[PDB]
DNA sequence: GGCGGCGCCCGAACAGGGACTG
DNA sequence: GTCCCTGTTCGGGCGCCG
């Protein structure tokens, strides 16, 4: 039936009109599964024959429905959707299994013909004209833009008296397919469910007895929901042999799907290849990391596996580990081998990086995310020493900071792998560095001048003037001993190298960062170029030709 | 009702809401369970387009929440030089009272916020104001004939007390002592029912190593600053000092400061004592304030409208020690600092990632408004060249 | 082959700052 | 100004849900 609430007030934008668009032609399955829709639909009052003052058309189509022998009527409304008036959506996210608390009873329903039973505001019924080869719609259509947004209000609306006299009942909502949870005996909680049922009558609204789940396990939302566990609806990777694009695109958009509840999924080298593509049809060969990290996986993915419900009452605990290159693995817990949940963390920011910033990184999107699926802060469990970070805290010159966390030792652990000194050290060798590009022949030189009276100069091709102060650094480092003063006029390099990283995109801060790590104690200096100061002058002296 | 249009060619604010802990959002829906009732707001739907993120925050040793409206981009899409010099300014909450008068009804659809749901059980929950907003730079401006019908009397009866209207609170300022100053701000409390003291704000200047034993190292180091410095003080030398380090020596070699050298430096640490040449206040540009963290709990700030007119500068000092809760205290601080001086709150440069300051920041926010900010990577330069 | 939500990942487009030319 | 480097944003693939 339709529902007799009231329609949400639509209108098109400012000087726009409805669409002309002729009808494509459909198969004579589509054309008779769309008759046979329709014909019982305008029966209804969901669609209204309409004649030749109605200027207007859209093409629809069909598709087969979720898995049924029962067809689905698209609209291709992309036309009136781009004259449409813009809407504030309300779902906001995503329901998640691991934030539902234990229930004693549940259920499953779902809304029949969902959208068709709330009704479309009067004066923009005239816009969704369609043709099979002419009525118009005076419920919601799928395919058009506003539909989901008045729907879930609509709902959300009609949900609300029930709520509001029923607190005891858990009714988690996506568009219409209702999770209903109670901790109420079998039978008072069916008498509750026909209440449910009734009240979405009232305000009509079918819920299909097909659709009606009353027993474990119930399909909700991907998953299966069991008693005191739930589960993911099965994962099957393709197995191609020759990969494209759009396959590795399907590929790890499974495997992304799958890290939140199979721990260790990685996508890094399934993900790089596809840097430099072009097309959803091109094909690519894969790299050996590439074979690697899928064999992995699937060998993940051949495990049996479950998360468990929310207790409110414990406390919520995530243990980060580091994965290689840049990604992490976390699991979110309540006792001790029992997960809520897992997931994933790879992404790359920043050209120069060290792992106490990438996991910072990480502890705040787990924040976030359980923010989100319970609304509180985790419990950290971090592989990085209470003294790492303190030292890294002090050090760092901007703010960062870390909810209540404490240490687990399972490796690999998170290390600041060298530390650059405060003051200058006494005895050590001290080198003035340099280096110089010329920016229309690509050209450079870069080098080091010592008070020992050390000197050298590398002539460089095909770089920049950033480049060659980089090379003169890394000069310093490989001809010095353990322990070093460097004496610098680039605030460029100076600050990637205070910044400790362990990591860079580039091959030769890589080289710098391994030199570092060799030493015993370097200690680096800034002084402003083009001042004539100490050796600065007699290296810029020495780079420049 | 006093009909309000938008700057030309804008449209609303569109900004999504983002999450809430359980507590705030249990206190958010009673909150506005309240105001639906008392009807200052209206349930809406998504055919409004328009958003404005919502979040609360608790009162000092009290247990009442407070709903915070985060209205920056409405705001942005829509004072006696004497407060800066009493003994005792008290910020004294007023915003209550916007919620008397009604708004316009047209433009009530750009006030529309969204409450959340713990893992998305449920859609969010749209509301629009049908009364003045509190945190609307409209509803201080609107209810300014209100608040000067109201204070006439105290005013007239108190013609040496400096009071001054900023969006949700007044700034009530007097020469008074602390206790005659807390008698008659009680007094205005009463009537108007029907701490600070910025004399001592002081300029923290910029300031040179003194020493009696210098290195080349020290000596590069001070002529670095001072090259800096010279970008600000145009009139700072550092010939001598520079021709201190001819050579290519060591860096812990032991450098004794010439006679020359030493004027040099002695007529510089002079120079920095002068005030900034050139530095007029300009009311239609816009203020920028420049954080740097110098560790140990020490922040050191800049207020500035061009680079090197520097109108303001200062310091925030303060185990188990927060930086984000360290870094939203400074930028309380520094805003009300500006509300009193220039009545105009500054746009922050953050030295944070923006992902940190967004999680954690609303967990210590006690102010009623909310500042314009930026997330920068400092140059460790700055940080340098302000510390003490 | 239509829509909305959230997720990931990559690249294009742009902004901003430091260093450089004659 | 130009060039070089770095970071953010946004949109377009795919995944998942209805
Ligand atoms: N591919 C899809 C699937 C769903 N929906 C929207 C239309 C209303 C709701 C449909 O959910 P279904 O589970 O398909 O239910 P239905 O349309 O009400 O049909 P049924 O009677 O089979 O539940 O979500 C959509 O726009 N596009
Ligand atoms: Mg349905």
């Amino acid at each position: 039936p339709i529902s007799p609430i009231e329609t949400v007030p639509v209108k098109l934008k400012p000087g726009m009109d409805g669409p002309k668009v002729k009808q494509w032609p459909l198969t004579e399955e589509k054309i008779k599964a769309l008759v046979e829709i329709c014909t019982e639909m305008e029966k209804e009052g969901k669609i209204s024959k309409i004649g030749p003052e109605n200027p207007y058309n859209t093409p629809v189509f069909a598709i087969k429905k979720k898995d049924s022998t029962k067809w689905r009527k698209l609209v291709d409304f992309r036309e009136l959707n781009k004259r449409t008036q813009d809407f504030w959506e309300v779902q906001l996210g995503i329901p998640h299994p691991a934030g539902l608390k234990k229930k004693k009873s549940v259920t499953v329903l779902d809304v029949g013909d969902a959208y068709f039973s709330v009704p479309l505001d009067e004066d923009f019924r005239k816009y969704t004209a369609f043709t099979i080869p002419r009525y118009q719609y005076n419920v919601l259509p799928q395919g058009w833009k506003g539909s989901p947004a008045i729907f879930q209000s609509s709902m959300t609306k009609i949900l609300e008296p029930f709520r509001k006299q029923n607190p005891d009942i858990v009714i988690y909502q996506y568009m219409d397919d209702l999770y209903v949870g109670s901790d109420l005996e079998i039978g008072q909680h069916r008498t509750k469910i026909e209440e449910l049922r009734q009240h979405l009558l009232r305000w009509g609204l079918t819920t299909p007895d097909k659709k009606h789940q009353k027993e474990p396990p119930f399909l909700w939302m991907g998953y299966e929901l069991h008693p005191d566990k739930w589960t993911v609806q099965p994962i099957v990777l393709p197995e191609k042999d020759s990969w494209t694009v759009n396959d590795i695109c399907k590929l790890v958009g499974k495997l992304n799907w799958a890290s939140q509840i199979y721990p260790g999924i990685k996508v890094r080298q399934l993900s790089k290849l596809l840097r430099g593509t072009k097309a959803l049809t091109e094909v690519i060969p894969l790299t050996e990391e590439a074979e690697l990290e899928l064999a992995e996986n699937r060998e993940i993915l051949k495990e049996p596996v479950h998360g468990v419900y929310y207790d409110p009452s414990k406390d919520l605990i995530a243990e980060i580990q580091k994965q290689g290159q840049g990604q992490w693995t976390y699991q979110i817990y309540q006792e001790p081998f029992k997960n809520l949940k897992t997931g994933k963390y790879a992404r790359m920011r920043g050209a120069h990086t060290n792992d106490v910033k990438q996991l910072t990184e990480a502890v705040q999107k787990i924040t976030t995310e359980s923010i989100v699926i319970w609304g509180k802060t985790p419990k950290f469990k971090l592989p990085i020493q209470k003294e790492t970070w303190e030292t890294w805290w002090t050090e760092y010159w901007q703010a960062t900071w870390i909810p209540e966390w404490e240490f687990v030792n399972t490796p690999p652990l998170v290390k600041l792998w060298y530390q650059l000194e405060k003051e200058p050290i006494v005895g050590a060798e001290t080198f003035y560095v340099d280096g110089a590009a010329n920016r229309e022949t690509k050209l450079g030189k870069a080098g080091y001048v010592t008070n020992r009276g050390r000197q050298k100069v590398v002539t460089l091709t095909d770089t920049t003037n950033q480049k060659t102060e980089l090379q003169a650094i890394y000069l310093a480092l490989q001809d010095s001993g353990l322990e070093v003063n460097i004496v610098t006029d680039s605030q460029y390099a100076l600050g990637i190298i205070q910044a400790q990283p362990d990591q860079s995109e580039s091959e030769l801060v890589n080289q710098i960062i391994e030199q570092l790590i060799k030493k015993e104690k370097v200690y680096l200096a800034w002084v402003p170029a083009h001042k004539g100061i100490g050796g600065n002058e007699q290296v810029d002296k020495l780079v420049s030709a | 009702t006093v009909p309000v249009k938008l700057k030309p060619g804008m449209d609303g604010p569109k900004v999504k809401q983002w999450p809430l802990t359980e507590e705030k959002i249990k206190a958010l829906v009673e909150i506005c369970t309240e105001m639906e009732k008392e009807g200052k707001i209206s349930k809406i739907g998504p055919e409004n387009p328009y958003n404005t993120p919502v979040f609360a925050i608790k009162k000092k040793d009290s247990t009442k929440w407070r709903k915070l409206v985060d209205f920056r981009e409405l705001n942005k899409r829509t004072h006696p030089a004497g407060l800066k010099k009493k003994k005792s300014v008290t910020v004294l909450d007023v915003g209550d009272a916007y919620f008397s008068v009604p708004l316009d009804e047209d433009f009530r659809k750009y006030t529309a916020f969204t409450i959340p749901s713990i893992n998305n059980e449920t859609p969010g929950i749209r509301y629009q104001y049908n009364v003045l907003p509190q945190g609307w730079k409209g509803s201080p401006a609107i209810f300014q004939s209100s608040m000067t019908k109201i204070l006439e009397p105290f005013r007239k009866q108190n013609p040496d007390i400096v009071i001054y209207q900023y969006m949700d609170d007044l700034y009530v300022g007097s020469d008074l002592e602390i206790g005659q100053h807390r008698t008659k701000i009680e007094e205005l409390r009463q009537h108007l029912l029907r701490e600070l003291h910025p004399d001592k704000w002081t300029v923290q200047p910029i300031v040179l190593p003194e020493k009696d034993s210098w290195t080349v190292n020290d000596i590069q180091k001070l002529v670095g600053k001072l090259n800096w410095a010279s970008q600000i003080y145009p009139g700072i030398k550092v010939r001598q000092l520079s021709k201190l380090l001819r050579g290519t020596k060591a860096l812990t070699e032991v450098i004794p400061l010439t006679e020359e050298a030493e004027l040099e430096l002695a007529e510089n640490r002079e120079i920095l004592k002068e005030p900034v040449h050139g530095v007029y206040y300009d009311p239609s540009k816009d203020l920028i304030a420049e954080i740097q963290k110098q560790g140990q709990g020490q922040w050191t700030y800049q207020i500035y409208q061009e680079p090197f007119k520097n109108l303001k500068t200062g310091k925030y000092a303060r185990a188990h020690t927060n930086d984000v809760k360290q870094l939203t205290e400074a930028v309380q601080k520094i805003t009300t600092e500006s509300i009193v001086i220039w009545g105009k709150t500054p746009k922050f440069k953050l030295p944070i990632q923006k992902e940190t300051w967004e999680t954690w920041w609303t967990e210590y926010w006690q102010a009623t408004w909310i500042p314009e900010w930026e997330f920068v990577n400092t140059p460790p330069l700055v940080k340098l060249w302000y510390q003490l």
